[PDB]
């Protein structure tokens, strides 16, 4: 989640 | 307004990479991570917890080596509060020339995009290296596919994608390798 494809 | 300024003297003429981070070059987890290469106190919501950071294999060897290439570009979907910490500790050489976070991204249909029309460069000289194919979905032909990388460590894509990025820094326009 740290880079996330979605928030 | 374009997401990078113009280029240096000494970047003008290579072609641009946007390079992602999480999956790409590393893997982060807030699940304690024994024998981690990078922690880093990241505040989440007034609280602060740590984020146990993996390097995935070979990517000394590939940040040096494309910082040398490329007028690299790092472009993250994550916040810099985390990126800003982690880039610091990767980038030995000074291969990252800008950094662009999730606010740079755009959302379309539930994914952050990495929208290339916006950084400011001939898109006939830009690449992106990003395990989500989704965050390249309005440029797939300036793509070079990369798996998603969590803590294998036999791996050796960005070891193997050099010889290749070797090519592509060489030539006049990414599209005559990658077909567009
Ligand atoms: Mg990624």
């Amino acid at each position: 989640d740290l880079s996330p494809p979605s928030p | 307004q374009y997401l990078l300024p113009e280029a240096k003297a000494q970047d003008s003429d290579k072609i641009c990479v946007v390079i992602n981070l999480d999956e790409t070059l590393v893997h982060s987890s807030f699940k304690p991570v024994n024998n981690a290469d990078f922690i880093i106190p990241v505040e989440i919501d007034g609280v602060v917890h740590q984020v146990y950071v993996l390097k995935r294999p070979h990517v000394d060897e590939f940040l040096q080596r494309m910082g040398e290439l490329f007028e690299c570009v790092l472009f993250t979907a994550s916040l810099a509060k985390y990126a800003d910490p982690v880039a610091d500790l990767l980038d030995k050489w000074g291969a990252f020339r800008a950094r662009l976070f999730r606010e740079s991204c755009v959302f379309h249909r539930g994914n952050y995009v990495k929208d290339l029309s916006r950084l400011g460069r001939d898109l006939r000289r830009v690449l992106i290296l990003d395990n989500s194919p989704a965050s390249y979905v309005f440029h797939p032909d300036n793509a070079v596919p990369v798996a998603s990388w969590f803590d294998n460590m036999s791996d050796t894509e960005l070891h193997d994608l050099l010889p290749f990025f070797e090519q592509l820094s060489r030539v006049d326009d990414v599209y005559s390798v990658l077909r567009q």
